[PDB]
């Protein structure tokens, strides 16, 4: 958490509905927990042979 | 700048499981592929540049 | 009186007094509001999507219908809402006609009221309340200790330890810090310091 | 003697002598104004000080070490 | 050395004993060059020869609602001292 | 509760029939807003042709920033005219604003007008898909609605592209509340460990624990800082003319007198020239007050926080004895002038007859005093306020009982207050000023005062140009790069080691015409020549502006390395200047290839070409600002300023860089505290902390009185050497064991002890 | 440049004068403002290849107050600094009999010079300023308050009026710049007066360790 | 028409489920600032209702009901999905943003003592306790008794 700079917390861009841009924790994890959105669907895995 | 020999701006490589830093061009030749061209063209695809 | 309410636009707020149907702003068919948030927290936050809301709720009310307000819904401008509220008879835009209760007289200014969805947060002033006096005390290091009823005090930290100097108040922190905390007297001799 | 301390009472000598005096009236002492109505130890002993009239000296120790000793009537009441 | 001092002039680990008699010779005057003061402070007083116990209530007993008494921790640094010391 | 009562047979509701607008509104500004889409899509081709030019020491891309930014900022605002323009005297949002109780001027804007520009880090919403700034936008756009411009506003609602952005923009925010939180105790809570006891102790002496001096009258007033209130000086500010004109009590109008004063009193004060003298002593001795007061208060400021305010109080004695100004005066002028002496000799911070005692005195009380002779002076009471005897008497004596008074009270803990009073700003400040080349201030600044750590984020000196110099850039600029560091790197065209046997060998032709000059008087080349050598090749454009002579280049590369390094120069008028340089002809006369390309390196590296070398970056700004502006006493008597170039410069190094022609060194001062301990003395440092702090609590527009300012400044700065007081920097100290057993060598200390 | 180096040495030998002036030692205003164009003429144009000689900027001086005691300001020709050039100089002073003397080190000094230079510990006490930091006249800069030095007396006096043992004092110590352009010396106060915004003049009398 | 563009190849199914499963019981959140959005998620994670139907067999510790959760007048079209008209979290309220005597002043609601007495908002705290009988000791039983 206490890396002196925050450039994980502040949102990229990259997260056009991989992540809920609203839902933040304030405190100590603020932008170091995220919700996903409602659509998104994280791979399972797949053999690439 | 210091000094690194006569020779700088050197491609170096630490590896896993090793104690100092490694020159590149040996990694190669140790891999094998001792000719320096064969290095070269490994890396660099067209000597046109 | 103090357990957290709080509506889904951001604004959250505990209560400060209740008071009965007949004491309380009412409107000229009978409709008393069932909570008076303030007008001045909406400014500075901006939320102006609990007010819209508000209006759409009546509108939605009115109709008998639940009204829906997706983000991006493009049939929902503030204006085409409020159109549809005045047919029903209200103001266009929300506010009605409300008499103090205490004395009957029309509050001159319109109240803007409606109805909003209200959130009850978990958190309540019994699971927060704390008190303590002559609590039972752990018998090692003589400080306070907590028994039943939350008798474990509040703490002198050193930050509040230096407001106390700041005042100039030497007692107050000789009694807060000793008396208070760990009174204790012991036989000193006065040839040697050691104790008698 | 030398009186170098200012004739003014400390905005914190009011309060350890009104606290002081209060002490006393309560533990039975005799008092020195009439006491109408008035059965509070403070407001007892804050009434007597607006008439300068309360019992204790002050010793003010100075830096260096020396007690000047300036006693309440002398003291100019600040409020 | 972690608990042993060994001198070489011949290199013995040096006895408590014997630096608590070389403390004892020590000089009051040369103590206060040193800058220790003699009053509060000696070399020879520096030596443990008595172990000072701490009172029952540093110490105390904790009987967990009449499971037992369990004793204080430190209780047991001072029985085992006395076990060996009087062995 | 009668206004609780009156808002009971009122009420205030705030409402959406506030925050809609009147048509001609809601489409007045849609045309501001359409002139922005059209304005910046003019910049996007002026720079997409190339047409854009560059700007003064910005780059290019910073340049299309610049201006896009300005035509955005004004379109927020100008949309924001019209919206606050409209809402009538019943809208309620505006009473909120116009009550100061809740809501702001911009928020009003952002409900009925335009969100906005949104932005993240200090710039627009960053491109992080490659080239884009969320998917749906084709690459390379700078559209400013894509860019982060949300024009809709929040009572028309966001489309999801700019929703997101909005988001963006607000994170950071949630972002500070945390890094606030944490720092909320972390200043003071170090602080009061060094400010741990300073009391006012029974002889006003500020003093420590060990009973050490830290400052020899609180303040060095005297006056605690609750009874102090900012009053304007009056004598300071105005001309010299004025000065005669508003204060002196003529003696000479007679009619002038007559309808001012009683008759008793008019013919006497023609009548004893022993009165007339005193007046004239008087305005003489005020005429000494504003000599003292230019050069105490240098700037120009006249509010000051001495105590009783003279001006109400007149007012106040003006109601209380009603007095009616249309009508002749009964105070004896001469009244007032002994009357303000006696004031005087009654008000003492210091109360000691010998000398060293009475000189105190009047160093304290010199500003309130001279303000209580040209406020209470008789040409003024007798003319602005014509106070009436029975009255001034109050007057008198309530100035008394307040300065009196607002002495501080001895036994005040001064030192544990003057610690939590600067905290409070401390974490209000922001996170590292960025905005508001970069300031570092907030928390972060405000430690690298507490501990005193040399590194800063942007060690700086400011530098005065003399004089001539300023007026005239051209003076300036050459000045300017005189002191900047300057290498080859910066100047080179290109570098080359190709082989030449022979001089005549001459591989390249252009050389040769010169290379003949050369050969023609080949001093050395008989020794011989580098049969591979090194030529070098420069732009003018990077050299105009050094103005570099290549001579210049050539002596001092010739000064170093020796004659193993031999060179002509290139013709200046060719344009390929170059400088063909071979090893010694002698040394000609390890692999020399070789050797030259290390010597290339070295060379290009520290040519030092001219300036001192830790300063890297001038810039330069005239300031449009009265901060800096030289301010000059005029010759009729006037305080006015004088706009001169001042060049702000990165690095430390003021003994070079005072040492340097032109650099007043009077006025050039570092923004780093180490540097001025080493090169200005103790004494220094403790000035300039105090302009370091109060800078820091200016950017808020804070105020913080001095008394609390000079403690902090004064007790860091105590010992004689700078103290870190961080809990480190203080860690060692004189104290007792259980004093230093605070501190986690409690085992440790003791047994020592 | 050479005409740098004069223009340069002009300065350094101006504000040593100051110095003096300052420090108590009797100058004439006329020295103190001896233009550059002056210099020039009275020393010539330049060191190098010039009538400047690196030495003769050397000069001589005794307290206004007191002539018996003498300061001599020694601008040693050599760049770097040997002890015995110093030896040479503090023969000169032997046969001076003045105690009091400066030496202008160019640029750097053997250590054991320095140490030398403290081996005659109460013997012609000698200091050295490096002649960087003599360009500047550190005390006409706006952060620096004007010190001011006081006898041995009034010390006595200022103790007694706040009855202050001097180890309470606020401590100055000796190396700073400061001091050392006022030449003072452990156990001295030196007295600073600076304009305040609060009051007007507070005097803050600092003694030294 | 002047596309922006005229190659998009792919376009998003409604824009508004980029919001996850607790931004989607907020309707025109655009319309609000930001940060109050970030607030009320936080307060959702705060406000009590009816936790799950199997409430009287589950015991956990600390779990409180709501006596008449009513599902919200205005609605985003999305609360459906995440169970909503089945598990509501609170009760639409007449309320009427006015100062009234005061004690509305600084984030405080006034509220009608004859609602709250109608049911508006009762809820019931369950909180779960366990004892466990021990038979640690070699003869100490922690048998269950009425001492
Ligand atoms: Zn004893």
């Amino acid at each position: 958490r206490d890396g002196k700079l925050a450039k994980p917390r502040q949102l990229h861009n990259t997260l056009w509905g991989m992540v809920c841009p609203a839902e933040t924790p304030e405190g100590h994890a603020v932008g170091l927990v995220k919700n996903l959105a409602l659509m998104a669907y994280i791979s399972v895995g797949s053999q690439p042979s | 700048g210091a000094k690194k020999s006569a020779i700088g701006q050197r491609i170096v490589a630490t590896l896993p499981y090793i104690k100092q830093e490694v020159p590149i061009i040996i990694v190669f030749r140790a891999l094998g592929f001792v000719s320096d061209r064969d290095i070269l063209e490994h890396i660099i695809y067209d000597f046109e540049d | 009186i103090g357990d957290k309410f709080a509506s889904r636009h951001g604004q959250k707020g505990t209560c400060g007094i209740q008071y009965r149907q007949e004491d309380m702003p009412f409107t000229c068919e009978g409709i008393t509001p069932d909570i008076i948030i303030n007008p001045h927290a909406i400014p500075s936050r901006m939320t102006i999507g609990h007010l819209i809301e508000c209006l759409q709720g009546k509108v939605s009310a009115n109709k008998g219908e639940i009204g829906d307000a997706t983000p991006f819904n493009d049939a929902v401008n503030v204006q085409k809402i409020s159109n549809l509220l005045s047919d029903y008879g209200y103001h266009l835009r929300g506010n009605e006609v409300l008499y103090n209760g205490f004395t009957g007289r029309k509050i001159t200014s319109q109240i803007f009221i409606g109805p909003t969805y209200y959130q009850r947060l978990k958190h309540m002033v019994d699971d927060k309340i704390h008190s303590r006096a002559r609590g039972p005390i752990q018998i090692l290091n003589r400080q306070p200790m907590e028994g039943r009823s939350r008798d474990g005090g509040l703490r002198f930290g050193e930050m509040e330890r230096d407001c106390q100097i700041a005042h100039g108040a030497a007692q107050f922190l000789r009694e807060r810090l000793f008396e208070a905390s760990d009174p204790y007297q012991v036989h000193v001799c006065n040839l040697c310091g050691i104790m008698a | 003697q030398k009186r170098i301390t200012t004739p003014y009472m400390t905005k914190y000598e009011r309060a350890r002598v009104l606290g002081t005096r209060a002490l006393q009236i309560a533990m039975c002492a005799p008092v020195m104004v009439e006491l109408e109505g008035e059965t509070d130890p403070l407001l007892i002993a804050m009434k007597e000080l607006k008439a300068r009239k309360i019992p204790i000296i002050i010793r003010r120790y100075l830096p260096d070490g020396s007690y000047e000793d300036w006693g309440v009537d002398e003291l100019i009441i600040s409020d | 050395s972690g608990l042993e001092l060994y001198a070489e002039w011949k290199k013995i680990l040096l006895s408590p004993e014997r630096v608590h008699e070389i403390f004892k010779r020590i000089s009051d005057e040369e103590c206060f060059v040193l800058g220790m003061e003699p009053r509060y402070a000696r070399p020879e007083w520096m030596i443990v020869t008595v172990l000072p116990v701490p009172p029952l209530s540093v110490r105390p007993a904790v009987v967990m609602q009449g499971s037992a008494r369990n004793q204080d921790d430190l209780t047991h640094k001072l029985a085992d001292i006395v076990k060996i010391n009087n062995q | 509760t009668v206004i609780n009562n009156w808002l009971l047979i009122e009420g205030h509701t705030i409402g959406i029939g506030d925050s809609i607008a009147d048509s001609k509104t809601y489409q007045d500004i849609q045309n501001t807003i359409k002139k922005a889409k059209q304005d910046v899509i003019e910049v996007i081709e002026k720079a997409h042709n190339n047409e854009l030019e560059p700007t003064p020491g910005n780059t290019l891309r910073q340049t299309f920033e610049n201006q896009v930014n300005r035509i955005l900022n004004d379109a927020r605002d100008k949309t924001g005219s019209s919206a606050q323009k409209s809402l009538s005297e019943y809208n309620n949002f505006k009473s909120m604003v116009v009550s100061g109780a809740k809501g702001s001027k911009i928020n009003i804007s952002q409900v009925i007008a335009v969100v906005g520009q949104q932005n993240v880090e200090g710039k627009r919403i960053p491109f992080g898909f490659k080239h884009r700034t969320l998917p749906h936008f084709i690459k390379d756009d700078y559209g400013p609605e894509s860019r982060g411009f949300v024009e809709n506003s929040y009572l028309a609602g966001l489309t999801p592209t700019e929703f997101f952005f909005h988001a963006m923009g607000g994170r950071e925010g949630l972002i500070d509340t945390a890094v606030k939180t944490a720092e909320t105790g972390y200043i003071q809570r170090r602080l009061i460990k060094s400010m741990e006891s300073v009391m006012v102790k029974y002889d006003a002496t500020v003093r420590n624990s060990i009973n050490q001096v830290v400052q020899l009258r609180y303040g060095e007033d005297g006056l605690a800082g609750e009874s102090v209130e900012f009053q304007n000086l009056a004598t300071l500010k105005p001309s010299n003319k004025a000065f005669e004109k508003k204060f002196r009590f003529d003696y000479t109008n007679e009619r002038a007198l007559r309808r001012t004063l009683q008759e008793d009193l008019v013919k006497d004060v023609l009548s004893n020239a022993h009165i007339q003298n005193e007046l004239e002593r008087e305005f003489e001795r005020m005429r000494e007050d504003r000599e003292v007061l230019r050069v105490i208060f240098p700037t120009g400021d006249s509010k000051v926080v001495l105590p009783c305010n003279l001006l109400r109080m007149i007012w106040n004695a003006q109601k209380i004895f009603h007095i009616n100004p249309r009508l002749p005066s009964d105070l004896h002028p001469i009244k007032v002038v002994e009357g303000v002496k006696e004031l005087s000799k009654k008000l003492v911070i210091v109360n000691g007859d010998d000398p060293l005692s009475r000189q105190a005195q009047e160093n304290a009380t010199l500003l309130f005093n001279i303000h209580l002779r040209s406020t209470l002076c008789s040409r003024r009471m007798a003319e602005e306020f014509r106070l009436s005897g029975e009255a001034f008497d109050w007057l008198l004596g309530e100035i008394e009982s307040k300065f009196n008074q607002a002495i501080a009270h001895p036994g005040e803990m001064v030192g544990a207050l003057a610690a939590q009073s600067l905290g409070e700003p401390a974490t209000q400040m922001t996170l590292n000023t960025f905005h508001y080349k970069n300031v570092t201030l907030g928390v972060p600044r405000l430690k690298e005062l507490i501990n005193i750590s040399k590194k800063p984020k942007t060690p700086s000196l400011t530098v005065f140009l003399l004089g001539q110099s300023a007026r005239d850039a051209e003076r300036a600029k050459d000045i300017l790069c005189r002191l900047e560091h300057t290498t080859l790197r910066k100047v080179t065209a290109n570098t080359a080691i190709y082989y030449d046997p022979n001089p005549q060998s001459t591989v390249v032709a252009e050389d040769q015409e010169w290379v003949n000059v050369y050969y023609e008087m080949p001093d050395f080349d008989v020794a011989r020549i580098s049969p591979w050598l090194l030529r070098v090749e420069l732009d003018r454009k990077h050299m105009t502006d050094r103005k570099l002579t290549m001579e210049q280049i050539a002596e001092k590369i010739n000064a170093g390395f020796g004659d193993d390094l031999n060179c002509i120069f290139n013709d200046d008028n060719a344009e390929k200047l170059v400088l063909r340089i071979r090893i010694m002809n002698s040394d000609e006369n390890m692999d020399d290839d070789v050797f030259l390309r290390c010597i290339e390196s070295n060379m290009l590296t520290d040519m030092t070409l001219q300036g001192i070398e830790q300063i890297s970056k001038v810039y330069m700004h005239l300031p449009q600002t009265d901060n800096k502006k030289k301010i000059i006493i005029t010759e009729d008597g006037e305080f006015k300023a004088l706009q001169e170039w001042i060049l702000e410069t990165d690095g430390v190094s003021l003994m070079r860089v005072l040492s340097e022609k032109d650099v007043d060194p009077v006025r050039t001062t570092s923004n780093d505290i180490v540097e001025i301990f080493t090169v200005l003395g103790i004494e220094a440092v403790r000035k300039a902390l105090e302009r370091e702090l109060y800078h820091v609590i200016s950017f808020d527009g804070s105020y913080v009185n001095y008394r609390h300012l000079a403690l902090l400044c004064d007790t860091m700065t105590c010992r004689g050497h700078l103290m870190a007081i961080t809990r480190h920097g203080v860690n060692r100290q004189d104290t007792g064991p259980l004093m230093k057993c605070s501190f986690e060598e409690t085992v440790d200390v003791l047994m020592e002890a | 440049d050479d005409e740098e180096e004069t223009y340069r040495l002009w300065k350094i030998r101006k504000t040593i004068m100051q110095l003096c002036h300052d420090r108590g030692y009797l100058v004439t205003q006329d020295e103190l403002d001896q233009t550059l164009e002056e210099f020039k003429a009275q020393f010539g144009d330049k060191p190098s290849e010039g009538r400047p000689r690196r030495t003769d900027l050397t000069v001589l001086v005794a307290h206004n107050d007191d002539p018996t005691d003498q300061m001599f300001v020694f601008f040693p020709e050599e760049p770097k600094v040997g002890i015995k050039t110093i030896k040479v100089y503090c023969q000169r002073m032997q046969e001076e009999n003045i105690t009091r003397a400066l030496i202008v080190v160019q640029q750097g000094m053997t250590p054991s010079a320095k140490q030398s230079l403290v081996d005659m510990a109460p013997k012609y006490i000698l200091e050295q300023f490096l002649q960087q930091e003599l360009l500047i006249n550190i005390t006409e800069h706006e952060l620096v308050p004007e010190h001011v030095v006081m006898t041995k007396e009034e010390v006595t006096e200022l103790l007694a009026r706040y009855k202050l043992r001097e180890n309470q004092l606020p401590r100055i110590q000796a190396g700073d710049p400061v001091a050392r352009y006022f030449g003072i010396k452990r156990g001295q106060v030196v007295k600073i007066i600076r304009p305040s915004e609060t009051a007007g003049r507070y005097i803050t009398y600092r003694l030294v360790q | 028409e002047v596309a922006y563009c005229s190659t998009y190849t792919h376009c998003e199914i409604h824009p508004s489920m980029i919001l996850g499963v607790c931004a989607s019981i907020i309707p025109f959140p655009d319309h609000n600032q930001s940060p109050r959005n970030t607030y009320q998620s936080a307060m959702g994670k705060q406000a009590m209702g009816v936790y799950i139907t199997n409430f009287h067999v589950r015991m956990d510790t600390l779990a409180h009901v709501l006596y008449y959760p009513q599902k919200p007048l205005v609605t985003t079209r999305s609360m459906e999905y995440l169970r909503f008209r089945e598990l509501p979290a609170g009760i639409n309220s007449i309320v009427a943003i006015a100062s009234y005597t005061g004690y509305n002043q600084e984030d405080s609601v006034i509220m009608n003592r004859s609602a709250v007495d109608r049911g508006f908002f009762r809820s019931v705290f369950y909180r779960s306790y366990k004892e466990q009988e021990s038979k640690k000791g070699f003869d100490q039983e922690e048998v269950f008794e009425k001492p």
